[PDB]
C-alpha cells in the first residue's frame, strides 16, 4: 500500500536511495547500518496517489 | 564545508561555445543565449543578476543543458530537487536539537562539492511556506549570509550559480518568477 | 481607496521614457556603456512601431534587453570592438519585424468601419466586419460572431433595429436592410470581447453596407447607442485616444457628455484629432457621409 | 499534428442552403466555420456568378477524429478552401497544407504554433504550406534543417490562396 502513505514519505525516500541507504542511521541505535544489500518491493492499487519524489525511484 | 576554497571560472566565450558544441547537437537558439549570458556575464566581471531558466517540454532533458554550462565554466555541478516540496526544512534543514536532525540540502551540496562556487541546479521549480525560503536563496541581497537551522552559523554562498528549471512558464510561485 | 490613473504612453512618450530610461538600464545591466554600446533614436522608433504593439513599454524593454545582450555578445567574441545599431542593420539582432502594418485595414471598404475599445490590456481598436449572408431578390436577419458578450449582442441587436428605423425614413426606397439577410463580424475571433460601446459603429458599419458607400478613411467613432438613436457617453477614452493615435487616424467621434472628459488628456495627444462631439446619430451620419 | 476538413452533401441537388457541423468542434471553431461558409458563398458569388452550389444545397462539414476535441480559430483558410474545392469539384494541390485565420471579407490573420505545424507538415510529406503573411517572422525564426523542402507561401489575402490551392 505505497500509495496510501501520508506526508513517512520522507522516511520512504531515506530508505529506499542506494547512496543513502548505506549508512541508514537509526533513533535508537545511534550507529548507521548497511541496508545497501536488501531488495526492496513495492505494491499499490492505483499510481495516481504515490508521491512523486517516489515514481523517479 | 569548504571554507573559502573556491574553482577559478572561465568566462572564455571559444571555450563555452566549444563545450557546447560537443555535448550538445543543434538547439542554437539556446546555444546562442548561453553564450550571450557568458559574455554578459564576462563583461559584468561576475556571473551573479538573473537566474537562468530552462524551461519546456517534460522529458527533454534540461539537465544535460546545465551540466553543460557547468563542464564549460569550470564549476562543480549538483542535482537539487524541489518537486512536490512542502517543508522549508529541505531547503535549511532541522533543528540540531531534533532527534536525527540533517542540514538542508545546501549545505550537502557544499559538503559533496567542497567548493563554494558550485552551479545548483533547482529543477522542477514549478512544482514547488517553501516559495518564501527560496527567495532568500536567490536573492543576493540576502544571498551573502545563509543561515540554517542545523549549523546555526551563516555561510556565505554569494557566488554560487544557481539555475532552475520548469515544465511551464506559469510557475506557481509568483514572486520568484521576477528574479 | 483611492483611484489613481496611470494611462499609456504615446508613441512619443514612449520614445522619450526608452532613450533617458530603458537604454540606460539595460546597458548598465549588461555592462556595457554608451562608448561602445550605441542603439540610435531611429532603431527605437523603429522597434516601437513595429516589433511592439501595447499602451506600456514592457516588451520595448525586452527588445533593447535583446539588442544589448546581442551587441555585448558581438564585442566580447570580438566580431567587433564597438557596436552600433541602424535600421538597415537592425534585422542582425532581431527578427524580421512583427507588425508589417499600423491597421488592418488600408481603404475600408463598404462594409467595415473603424472603431476602439477598451480592455484591461489598455486602449485598442477594432473593425466591425459586415456582408451579406444571401444574394438579393420575407423578413431579414442578422447573424453576429465573434465571441461577442450578451451586452454587445444585445446592442447589436438594437443597433440593427436603429438603423431600420434610420433607412426606412431617410430613404424609403431602399429595402435592403429590412429585405436582405446580413452576417456581422469583428475579427480577432478568439478573444472575447463585450460593451456597449460599438453600438454606433455597428449602426454606421450597416449604413454603409446598405447604402454601399465607405465611409471617411481615417474615421474611428465610439458610443452607445439607444433605440432612438441616441448616444450615450462611453468610458475609458483616455486608452481609446491614445490607441486611436497609435493607429493613425485623423477624425475621431465622442459621445458629447463625454468632451469634458476628452480634454483631460495633455496638449500634444489631441492636438492632431480632428474631434467631433455628437448628440445625436444623425451628426454621426452627417460626419462619416459628408457627401 | 494534423488534420483534415471533409464536406459532402446532405440532399440531392435537384430555398436558403445550410451548413451541418460535427466533429466536437469548439465554440470558436464554430464561429470560425460559420465565417468561412459566408466568404466561401461571397467568393463563389463574385468568381463565379452562374454556380449557386453554395447558396442552394446543403452541406455537411466534418473534422475527423471526433473522439477529440478541438477549438482555435486557425482552420479559418482550410474550410473556405474545402467549401470551394466541394463547390466547383475540383480537388486541391494533393500535396498542400494550409492554416491561418480568415476575416470576414476574405484577410488572413497571423495564428501561434508556427513551429509545430511546420514540423508535423514536414513529417507528414508535405512539400508546399500556405502561412499568413504576419507569421513571417515565426516561420523564419526556425532553423533551416527544419524547413529546407518547404515551398513556403505567404499570404495577406485569401484571394492568394485560392490561386496557389487551384492552378489552372
Amino acid at each position: 500500500e505505497v500509495d496510501k502513505i501520508g506526508r513517512p514519505s520522507s522516511a520512504l525516500l531515506e530508505l529506499l536511495d542506494p547512496e543513502q541507504n548505506a549508512n541508514f542511521l537509526d533513533h535508537y541505535l545511534d550507529v548507521p547500518v548497511d541496508l545497501s544489500k536488501v531488495l526492496f518491493i513495492c505494491t499499490a492499487n492505483v499510481t495516481d496517489t504515490i508521491p512523486e519524489p517516489l515514481r523517479d525511484r | 564545508i569548504p571554507w573559502g576554497k573556491y574553482s577559478n571560472e572561465n568566462l572564455d566565450l571559444a571555450r563555452a561555445q566549444a563545450v557546447l558544441e560537443e555535448d550538445h547537437y543543434g538547439m542554437e537558439d539556446v546555444k546562442k543565449r548561453i553564450l550571450e549570458f557568458i559574455a554578459v556575464s564576462q563583461l559584468r566581471g561576475s556571473t551573479q543578476g538573473k537566474i537562468l531558466c530552462f524551461y519546456g517540454p517534460p522529458g527533454v532533458g534540461k539537465t544535460s543543458i546545465a551540466r553543460s554550462i557547468a563542464r564549460a565554466l569550470n564549476r562543480e555541478y549538483f542535482r537539487f530537487s524541489v518537486g512536490g516540496m512542502t517543508d522549508v526544512a529541505e531547503i535549511k534543514g532541522h533543528r540540531r536539537t531534533y532527534v536525527g536532525a540533517m542540514p538542508g540540502k545546501i549545505i550537502q551540496c557544499l559538503k559533496k562539492t567542497k567548493t563554494e562556487n558550485p552551479l545548483i541546479l533547482i529543477d522542477e521549480v514549478d512544482k514547488i511556506d517553501p516559495s518564501s525560503a527560496l527567495l532568500e536563496l536567490l536573492d543576493p541581497e540576502q544571498n551573502a549570509n545563509f543561515l540554517d537551522h542545523y549549523l546555526d552559523v551563516p555561510v556565505d554562498l554569494s557566488k554560487v550559480l544557481f539555475i532552475c528549471t520548469a515544465n511551464v512558464t506559469d510557475t506557481i510561485p509568483e514572486p520568484l518568477r521576477d528574479r | 481607496m483611492e483611484m489613481i490613473n496611470v494611462s499609456g504612453y504615446v508613441a512619443q512618450e514612449k520614445l522619450a521614457i526608452a532613450e533617458r530610461y530603458l537604454v540606460p538600464q539595460a546597458r548598465a545591466l549588461c555592462g556595457l556603456d554608451e562608448s561602445k554600446a550605441k542603439l540610435s533614436s531611429d532603431v527605437l522608433t523603429l522597434l516601437i512601431k513595429q516589433y511592439c504593439r501595447e499602451s506600456g513599454v514592457r516588451n520595448l524593454q525586452k527588445q533593447v534587453e535583446k539588442v544589448l545582450r546581442k551587441s555585448a555578445y558581438k564585442i566580447v567574441s570580438g566580431e567587433a570592438e564597438s557596436v552600433e545599431v541602424t535600421p538597415e542593420n537592425l534585422q542582425d539582432f532581431v527578427g524580421k519585424p512583427v507588425f508589417t502594418v499600423e491597421r488592418m485595414y488600408d481603404v475600408t471598404p463598404p462594409g467595415v468601419v473603424m472603431g476602439l475599445a477598451w480592455t484591461a490590456m489598455g486602449g485598442s481598436t477594432l473593425f466591425v466586419e459586415t456582408s451579406l449572408r444571401r444574394p438579393q431578390d420575407k423578413d431579414g436577419s442578422l447573424e453576429v460572431t465573434g465571441q461577442l458578450g450578451e451586452v454587445m449582442k444585445e446592442s447589436a441587436r438594437i443597433a440593427y433595429t436603429f438603423a431600420r428605423a434610420f433607412l426606412m425614413q431617410h430613404a424609403p426606397a431602399n429595402d435592403y436592410l429590412v429585405t436582405s439577410h446580413i452576417h456581422l463580424h469583428v475579427p480577432e475571433g478568439a478573444t472575447p470581447k463585450d460593451g456597449p460601446s460599438a453600438g454606433c459603429t455597428i449602426v454606421t458599419a450597416l449604413l454603409s453596407l446598405a447604402m454601399g458607400r465607405p465611409v471617411r478613411q481615417n474615421l474611428a467613432m465610439t458610443g452607445e447607442v439607444s433605440l432612438t438613436g441616441k448616444i450615450l457617453p462611453v468610458g475609458g477614452i483616455k486608452e481609446k485616444t491614445i490607441a486611436a493615435k497609435r493607429a493613425g487616424v485623423t477624425c475621431i467621434v465622442l459621445p458629447a457628455e463625454n468632451k469634458k472628459d476628452f480634454y483631460d488628456l495633455a496638449a500634444f495627444i489631441t492636438e492632431g484629432l480632428e474631434v467631433h462631439f455628437v448628440e445625436h446619430y444623425r451628426e454621426i451620419f452627417d460626419i462619416a457621409f459628408p457627401d
